[PDB]
């Protein structure tokens, strides 16, 4: 019974800066695996729990991904944003519960930043 | 009446006890999906309970109810020469079932070829050669004289006769059992995604915990017996009674006779197994 939070939305004109956070909470285990999605599924940022990271083909590597471990949060810093970023934005996460258990995800609600 | 309460107790215990290890061996001989090298090592200590259970813990039953042994001088020996050999290749079977699960733990893409059958059956039998071996060894090595009245049946107390038993039944697998479980405990914790998918992971996840719930339940029945018996067979002022004595090794009979349950409870094809075969 693991859920999500998001949070970070605006909504302002091109040639600003945002910043999106998403957190989990609930009974956990562990965490493996977090990321962000756009509009439709396509990856747009990925993080492991090491820490070697992971970018899509549509952005040159403008944005910037981090992850909290001790709160389980991970973060997204945009700058420069073009006219052809507004859409809405999901969350995703990994988990387990339980050392004898199955590795299963969990989708997350979503956040809307429009842009001209 | 005192003997009736013990009798009836103790007859009903043996009588669950057989019809659960025969069931265990049939209902793993009988389908054809649990076909593994594994399931092998369950059946082999299912055969060394039956031959427990229907062996030696009749005599011991009369032995209690009546006070004096009362079938000659030649059972006298048969009868404590088969009951240290059924404990000691039961605790060596345990033992091969961790190493087993080590190897398939740890290397889970070459296990198809490491463990064939040829060599889980060569490992059988060096198993059962190894207790046969260190199980009847120094019983003929402190061979004391034997008294003139012939209706007692006596044990040794002799240091070095308790010492090598103690040493070389239950101390010696022990560390060995302790060893792998604790790497492969440290493995599953620190790793994803062990097969390269979800459903062989979640498959292999949870023999181990059933292996962990046998070894638990043996641990807990077999340590007391071996806790008691050499400290009172070295420092002889703190010997217990003769009373509180006569429990210790009941308990590790009671654990051959309730062993079969936690196969159906903990499980969900030894169940539709067995269901299947008392449909019969
Ligand atoms: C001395 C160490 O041995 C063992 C060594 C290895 C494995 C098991 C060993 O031991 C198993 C328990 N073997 C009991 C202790 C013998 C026994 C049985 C019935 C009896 O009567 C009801 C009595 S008796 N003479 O005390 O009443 C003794």
């Amino acid at each position: 019974q693991v859920q999500l939070q998001e949070s970070g939305g605006g909504l302002v004109q091109a040639g600003e800066s945002l910043r999106l956070s998403c957190a989990a909470s609930g009974t956990i285990f562990r965490l493996y695996d977090m990321g962000w999605y756009r509009r439709q599924r396509e990856l747009v940022a990925s993080i492991t729990s090491g820490g070697s990271t992971k970018y899509g083909d549509s952005v040159k590597g403008r944005f910037t991904i981090s992850r909290d471990n001790a709160k389980n949060t991970v973060y997204l810093q945009m700058s420069s944003l073009k006219p052809e970023d507004t859409a809405v934005y999901y969350c995703n996460a990994e988990y387990r519960t339980g050392i004898w258990e199955e590795l299963l995800d969990g989708w997350g609600q979503g956040t809307q930043v429009t842009v001209s | 009446s005192k003997a009736i309460l013990l009798g009836v107790i103790l007859g009903g215990l043996i009588l669950f006890g057989v019809l659960g290890n025969i069931l265990v061996i049939l209902s793993v001989a009988c389908h054809r999906h649990l076909h593994s090298v594994t399931h092998y090592y369950i059946v082999n200590l299912a055969v060394a309970d039956l031959l427990l259970t229907s062996t030696v813990l009749p005599f011991s039953a009369i032995f209690e109810v009546l006070g004096y042994w009362a079938f000659g001088r030649v059972f006298c020996n048969i009868w404590a020469a088969v009951d240290v050999l059924c404990c000691t290749a039961r605790i060596w079977g345990l033992c091969i079932i961790s190493i087993d699960r080590y190897i398939g733990v740890s290397y889970p893409l070459r296990y198809p070829t490491i463990v064939t059958q040829r060599r889980g059956l060569m490992a059988l039998l060096c198993v059962w050669a190894l207790s046969l071996v260190i199980s009847i060894g120094p019983l003929f090595g402190w061979r004391q004289p034997a008294p003139e009245d012939e209706t007692i049946c006596q044990i040794n107390e002799e240091p070095g006769y308790v010492l090598f038993s103690a040493l070389g039944s239950f101390y010696l697998p022990l560390a060995i059992i302790l060893v792998m479980y604790t790497l492969m405990i440290l493995r599953l914790k620190s790793v994803r995604l062990l097969s390269g998918s979800r459903e062989k992971d979640r498959n292999l996840r949870r023999i181990t915990r059933l292996v962990l719930i046998v070894v638990g339940c043996f641990v807990l029945c077999w340590l007391p017996f071996f806790l008691v018996m050499p400290i009172g067979s070295f420092f002889p002022d703190f010997k217990p009674s003769e009373t509180v004595f006569k429990i210790v090794f009941w308990l590790g009979y009671l654990n051959s006779c309730i062993n079969p349950i936690i196969y159906p409870c903990s499980s969900q094809e030894f169940k539709k197994a067995f269901q299947n075969v008392l449909r019969i």
